[PDB]
């Protein structure tokens, strides 16, 4: 995620990769949403179930 | 050489200038001591040959 | 109208004469400093239109507000709404009086100013002209590929 | 000097110093008064200290409660019409303690 001049823009790649942890082989990011927040960010914060 | 700007001086002309008018005079600073460059860089490929 | 805009942004608020004179990419002041702060980079229109029939009454009217006090800058497009009291000398203090100087003061308007000090209505238009699905037209024409 | 005074003029005789030849330090200006009225027009109270000028005029005067508010570039009243006038295109502060 990221928040240049607003445009909110978040990147993923699903993939069930080994599983141990973080991998190592490379994989690519494509871009799902790009929104124009416009707004002050400087905290985050991560829900659960 | 001023090139046809206020001043000599790249912090001087930043610290004294706003952004987007001093913007003009680095303008001229560039394409006048970029040229310089380039002829000094020709002479020396000539006496080099 | 022949072009293809992905957003538009409608900012709208009411000012003074000389501040629409100083409503402009990076300009100086305490309006352009303290209350309203545009990108030097901006690509768009600015709209003001001089309106005494509307911001203005017998006996007065001080429902618009300012900032003149503020910590540190605007950045470009960001709202700050808030009421704190600034810091004068190394004191705490929270209040009105000496040292202790509420943020904001009316922005009072009357029928009988003058021309700088006319309520100037000031609408700003913010257009992103880059490479992305555009919204906004105007006449659309259409040929066979 | 300006403001240690002790029998500030009148604002039908408003006194007018002209300061040349001097550092504007500002905190001298700060230290001695506990303002009520420091707005400014052409520049900042806290961006003064950082600035060069040609020629400084202070002039001092005692006056009541509501004309301080009366004394501001394009106003009007029995002080701003018949005892000080100032211009709507004035460029610098008013110190009201
Ligand atoms: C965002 O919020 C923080 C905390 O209130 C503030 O310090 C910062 O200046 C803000 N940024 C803006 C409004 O540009
Ligand atoms: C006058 O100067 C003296 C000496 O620094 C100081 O103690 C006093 O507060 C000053 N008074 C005014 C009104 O400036
Ligand atoms: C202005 O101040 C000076 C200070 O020496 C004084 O001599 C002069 O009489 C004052 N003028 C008025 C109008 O009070």
């Amino acid at each position: 995620f990221k928040n240049i001049d607003g445009y909110f823009k978040i990147y993923s790649k699903h993939t069930p990769i080994i599983g141990r942890d973080f991998p190592q082989g490379f994989s690519a990011l494509e871009p799902l949403v790009d929104l124009p927040i416009g707004i002050n960010i400087t905290r985050f914060q991560t829900l659960l179930a | 050489s001023k090139f046809g700007a206020i001043s000599s001086v790249l912090n001087d002309i930043l610290s004294r200038l706003d952004p987007p008018e001093a913007e003009v005079q680095i303008d001229r600073l560039i394409t006048g001591r970029l040229q310089s460059l380039q002829t000094y860089v020709t002479q020396q490929l000539i006496r080099a040959a | 109208n022949d072009l293809c805009f992905t957003n538009v942004y409608a900012d709208s608020f009411v000012i003074k004469g000389n501040e629409v004179s100083q409503i402009a990419p990076g300009q100086t002041g305490n309006i352009a400093d303290y209350n309203y702060k545009l990108p030097d980079d901006f690509t768009g229109c600015v709209i003001a239109w001089n309106s005494n029939k509307l911001d203005s009454k017998h006996s007065g009217n001080y429902d618009y507000w300012y900032r003149l006090f503020r910590k540190s800058k605007l950045k470009p497009f960001e709202r700050d709404i808030s009421t704190e009291i600034y810091q004068a000398g190394n004191k705490p203090c929270k209040g009105k009086g000496p040292n202790c100087y509420f943020p904001l003061q009316s922005y009072g308007f009357r029928p009988t100013y003058g021309v700088g000090h006319q309520p100037y209505r000031v609408v700003v238009l913010s257009f992103e002209l880059l490479h992305a699905p555009a919204t906004v037209c105007g006449p659309k024409k259409s040929t066979n590929l | 000097e300006v403001f240690n005074a002790t029998r500030f003029a009148s604002v039908y005789a408003w006194n007018r110093t002209r300061i040349s030849n001097c550092v504007a330090d500002y905190s001298v200006l700060y230290n001695f008064a506990p303002f009520f009225a420091f707005k400014c027009y052409g520049v900042s109270p806290t961006k003064l200290n950082d600035l060069c000028f040609t020629n400084v005029y202070a002039d001092s005067f005692v006056i009541k409660g509501n004309e301080v508010s009366q004394i501001a570039p394009g106003q009007t009243g029995n002080i701003a019409d018949y005892n000080y006038k100032l211009p709507d295109d004035f460029t610098g502060c008013v110190i009201a303690w």
